[PDB]
């Protein structure tokens, strides 16, 4: 019947839902429960640089708040 | 005159493609013309901060370039904030 | 404006479409043959045998 | 990254092999057949076999051939349709590029290369009419797609992939644009080769096209190349066009929605591979060019005026 | 780190193997080898446009190319890089004489054209980091307003060029 | 990263040739090596010149691809300051490029020779 | 840069003595001139990227449309002297002397 | 154990090949009707997972059907020696397997096996589409059964 296809069409739908899922998970253990910012113009990828610098540890995703100053 | 017309419906029950494709083509030309919000692309296009517009000096002479950022003075946003 | 409906949205493309859309939709008429096997007649001919009385 | 870098490219290609059953089994039922049934669960292993035959089968070493390009266009197939999968947005790419429709409209245009060095370097003369109707082919496709892009990304300002879904966020960009979607979906047909516009790889009015004389290995590797560019543009068509609903606390629940349109989206392809009579390569080129260019020319004329009469003009990011 | 002198070394191999002159259906194979390392060339030095377009109108315009080769300009035996002898001579004579090129001109000039911890570090000269306009998109959209005159004339050699070829191939 | 990516496709597709030429057994004979052509050897040299058909309209799809290329830009010359001749820019091109396709396409020259 | 640069005036140096020189066919000599347009195009940009003289980049498309388009008018051109002749050659073209 | 470890990896490549081996979209007789009607989806050929692909090159079985003419033996050896190497033949219907009609006819070679190799002789003038579907369950349990790793090992 119609509900044949369905298993090997889910088992697609698990297999593919699984990349983005495991990609943003990975980006999330990459920067440290943040997201990977992105540069489209050189201001981001200079705001990235200071972020970096300001840590100090050569990390882009811990961060300096107002716990430091 | 009803021979542009007798064209007009034989081409479009024969080959519709180029009359929808010159109808679009003559409302994109004739559309900006109609529409009052051609004037707003250029009013949005300035208004956009895109670099720094540096500081200017004064002498105490110009009374419409404010000091505080927050003055009524210059050119306000009211038609892109409110509209 | 039905005929330049037809053309530049293909409709009757779309009824085709429709056409296949209903037939997915069904029990298929293939049979399993090593566990369900085919339909035959009481004339059907095939190995060549010597009978016995 | 290179965890990344493994599962997504590992599920990827579970993902085509089981795009490849799922087009025997929906085109079976579509036929009224069932599909390949007895190997399997529910067909599951058939494409794993189908691997683990075509790449224990050996390749031809042709006289005729020239086996550099006989070597290195199915390797540059290979790698072309697996890496448009590496702008792709996902919630977050795995790769964001600044500019990647470009990236995917030249390397698909790559995979067209790979195809025509078969087509030549195959040296039969059933492979030189299959290398031709690619040349006629992109000749039909390549201008109307890049001009349905151009004239969708002047209602998202930037070439970035992630513009587009912070652009369709609050709605798709079928209903402002369904005469870009219905011939882009054509365009992207006419693009990956699918049953009423495959010419060049032929099947019913010559034997192969580009794999006349390419044995199992490189034709199975063909074979990874299309199904991957089959899953690739049904992927990027459902986030350029029919894009979800996109939620910064729920990315997952956005993929899954996508996946279901994704998967509707290739149900759609191969309904309308099993739905539609197959073309010529003289009436693909000539409606292509007649029925399209001036259409596409005008949406592009309109989407112009676009953000001139109703003033949408789209932001940089 | 030595990304553009790599790519710009294998660029003039591409232009090398053109440039000793293949049959043209290889010749094409070649000079988009080429038109590869270029787009690369250009993506790693910040364009981020001009490379992928330069991809999209080369490979758009060497697949018609590469047709006319393998249908009008073609010949029944061939010559690739290693058919003939004579152009396999002059290729490795080219990539030894390109070795002796560098291997020459790291000792007798004394400026900073190749070092061998010293090249790369002259590469990006300036381009502005609190700004937000660096990639080349936005000066190709500016001959839309600034200079129209590119493309009243542009647009013209292509309205003349559809004539002309109607001209040429009637 | 892109570099990376593209070389790992390189390892990827390398190795699937690898295991699809060295593993598999292999004997091959000039009849097995013999050009595919319905079954039966070919007339002529599969290299013998085609007279090509689609010659004009190859041309001009060569020229169609350079003007798409010119009208790569327009989504960031959209966002100019100059937004009157910008579209005056693009109206006129573009009604450049239907004046063209209508006259090749009044010439007929889109049917093969 | 200049050794990208002057490996870039060796390209088009090699190029120059690709298309200066016939060995069998005129599309080999139209191959090397579009290795001419990718080389001009690589020049024009590096120029416009090292120098930021991004005002100037209405310039490289001009070259890429107009050497293209000049190109393909040569690639017809290589089109009607096959439907002209049957050949291609470059020793079949001595019937002006 | 290494023997075991052998005869799993021969049963492991021999699964694939008894699974999804690919014939060929031939013809040539009252004979290329049924395996159009094996195709057909009453008894079916893609249940089992047997595409009918047409190059020489990518398929792995030759349903070689009806009569093979005097003219048609170079048009059917040529075809089998650019299959690749895994190369099954099917012989349908008696005029493949010995000259069902026309075995003193001027113009038919007397039989596929005058010619190719042939694994498996399915008779009838109909093998009906079920006859001659068992007959690729038969070689695909005859190439199931075949030991190509194993003598590889044991040689
Ligand atoms: S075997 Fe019988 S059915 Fe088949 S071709 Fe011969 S006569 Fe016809």
């Amino acid at each position: 019947m119609w509900f044949e296809i369905l298993p090997g069409l889910a088992i697609m739908g698990v297999c593919l839902v699984i990349p983005g899922v495991s990609t943003a998970y990975i980006h999330k253990f990459t920067n440290g429960g943040k997201e990977k910012r992105v540069a489209r113009v050189q201001y981001q990828w200079y705001l990235m640089e200071r972020d970096r610098r300001i840590s100090g540890v050569n990390r882009y995703y811990v961060s300096k708040g107002l716990e430091n100053i | 005159a009803g021979r542009i017309s007798a064209f007009l419906k034989n081409a479009w029950a024969k080959e519709p493609v180029l009359v929808v494709s010159f109808s679009v083509w003559g409302l994109a030309i004739i559309m900006p013309m109609i529409s009052p919000y051609t004037k707003y692309a250029s009013m949005i296009n300035k208004a956009t901060p895109y670099n720094y517009p540096v500081p200017v000096r004064d002498d105490g002479n110009m009374p419409d370039v404010p000091s505080h950022p927050q003055d009524p003075l210059g050119p306000s946003l009211d038609w892109l904030k409110n509209l | 404006t039905d005929n330049a409906a037809r053309i530049l949205m293909w409709t009757e493309l779309i009824r085709g479409l429709g056409m296949t859309l209903s037939y997915l939709f069904r029990e298929p008429a293939t049979i399993n043959y090593p566990f369900e096997k085919g339909p035959l007649s009481p004339r059907f001919r095939g190995e060549h045998a010597l009978r016995r009385y | 990254f290179f965890i990344n870098i493994l599962t997504l490219l590992v599920p990827i290609l579970i993902a085509m092999a089981f795009l490849t059953l799922v087009e025997r089994k929906i085109l079976g039922y579509m036929q009224l057949r069932k599909g390949p049934n007895i190997v399997g669960p529910y067909g599951i292993l058939q494409p794993f076999a189908d691997a683990m035959k075509l790449f224990m089968k050996e390749p031809m070493r042709p006289l005729t051939t020239s086996m550099s390009l006989f070597i290195i266009a199915p390797t540059l197939s290979l790698t072309l349709a697996l890496s448009l999968w590496v702008p792709l947005p996902m919630p977050h790419p795995l790769i964001n590029l600044n500019l990647g429709i470009l990236f995917i409209l030249a390397t698909s245009s790559l995979s067209v290369y790979s195809i025509l060095w078969s087509g030549w370097a195959s040296n039969s003369k059933y492979s030189l009419f299959g290398a031709l109707r690619a040349v006629a082919q992109t000749i039909s496709y390549e201008v109307t797609m890049a001009i349905i892009l151009l004239s969708v990304l002047l209602m998202n300002g930037s070439y970035s992939l992630q513009t587009l879904i912070t652009t369709q966020e609050h709605m798709w960009l079928l209903l402002p644009a369904w005469p870009m979607a219905m011939m882009w979906f054509i365009s992207t047909l006419a693009e990956t080769n699918r049953a009423p516009f495959d010419l060049t790889e032929g099947e019913s009015e010559l034997v192969s096209g580009f794999n006349v004389e390419y044995a199992a290995g490189p034709f199975a590797l063909f074979f990874m190349a299309e199904y991957t560019n089959i899953i690739l543009m049904n992927a990027l068509t459902t986030i350029i066009f029919l894009g979800p609903l996109y939620y910064i606390n729920l990315p997952e629940l956005y993929s899954t929605n996508f996946m279901m349109e994704a998967l509707l989206l290739s149900s759609t392809f191969l309904w309308i591979r099993a739905s539609y009579p197959r073309f010529r390569y003289d009436q693909l080129m000539h409606l292509l060019w007649k029925n399209f260019l001036p259409l596409t020319l005008a949406l592009c004329m309109w989407h112009i005026s676009l953000p001139i009469f109703t003033a949408g003009v789209p932001p940089y990011m | 780190n030595n990304y553009i002198f790599v790519l710009s070394s294998l660029f003039l191999v591409g232009c090398l193997g053109l440039a000793l002159k293949p049959s043209p259906i290889y010749g094409g194979l070649g000079l988009i080898v080429s038109g590869f390392v270029g787009c690369l060339m250009v993506l790693g030095f910040g364009g981020s446009f001009l490379g992928l377009m330069v991809f999209l109108i080369y490979l758009g315009g060497m697949l018609v190319v590469f047709g006319y080769t393998t249908a009008m300009a073609t010949e029944e035996y061939p010559e690739t890089w290693g058919s003939n002898w004579l152009i396999l001579g002059f290729l490795v004579l080219g990539v030894i004489m390109e070795v002796f090129l560098i291997c020459v001109l790291n000792y007798y000039d004394e400026v900073g054209v190749i070092n061998l911890d010293g090249l790369g570090d002259w590469l990006m000269y300036e381009v502005d980091d609190v700004g937000v306009m660096l990639e080349g998109g936005i000066g190709v959209a500016a001959m839309y307003s600034c200079a129209t005159w590119m493309m009243v004339v542009a647009g013209w050699s292509l309205f003349a060029g559809i004539f002309i070829i109607i001209e040429i191939t009637r | 990263n892109l570099y990376t990516v593209i070389f790992i496709n390189i390892l990827l597709s390398l190795t699937l040739i690898l295991v699809a030429f060295w593993l598999p057994q292999m004997n091959l004979y000039s009849e097995k090596a013999n050009p595919y052509e319905c079954g039966f050897d070919p007339t002529s040299s599969a290299r013998l010149p085609f007279s090509m058909k689609f010659f004009l309209v190859a041309i001009t799809f060569l020229l169609f691809d350079l003007e798409i290329a010119l009208l790569l830009p327009l989504p960031w010359a959209i966002q100019t300051i100059k937004t009157s001749t910008m579209m005056i820019m693009a109206f006129i091109l573009v009604t450049i490029l239907s004046l063209g396709l209508a006259y090749e396409w009044t010439q007929k020259g889109l049917e093969w020779t | 840069m200049p050794s990208t640069f002057f490996n870039l005036t060796m390209a088009f140096s090699l190029s120059l003595l690709g298309t200066l020189m016939f060995r069998s066919h005129l599309m080999s000599t139209l191959l090397c001139l579009e290795g001419m347009v990718l080389s001009l195009f690589i020049m024009t940009s590096v120029t416009s990227l090292n120098s930021n003289s991004m005002s100037s980049m209405p310039i490289p498309i001009t070259i890429l449309v107009f050497a293209a388009c000049e190109a393909a008018v040569g690639l017809a051109l290589l089109v009607k002297v096959s439907n002209t002749y049957g050949t291609d050659y470059v020793q079949n073209l001595n019937l002006l002397q | 154990r290494a023997e075991y470890v052998v005869t799993k990896l021969d049963d492991l490549i021999n699964w694939a090949r008894r699974s999804s081996l690919w014939p060929m979209t031939f013809g040539l007789a009252c004979c290329a009707v049924e395996m159009m009607h094996m195709a057909a989806p009453r008894y079916d050929m893609d249940r089992f997972g047997v595409v009918f692909r047409a190059s020489p090159r990518q398929a792995d079985v030759m349903i070689v059907a009806g009569t093979l003419t005097n003219k048609m033996a170079p048009a059917l050896r040529k075809v089998y020696d650019q299959m690749p190497e895994p190369r099954y033949v099917v012989s349908m219907g008696s005029c493949a397997n010995g000259g069902g009609y026309y075995h003193y006819s001027y113009s038919v070679v007397r039989g596929c096996d005058r010619i190719v190799p042939v694994d498996i002789y399915v008779p009838g003038c109909p093998p009906t589409a079920e006859a001659l579907l068992y007959g690729i369950l038969q070689l695909q349990r005859k190439i199931k059964r075949e030991q190509k790793l194993k003598i590889w090992y044991r040689r």
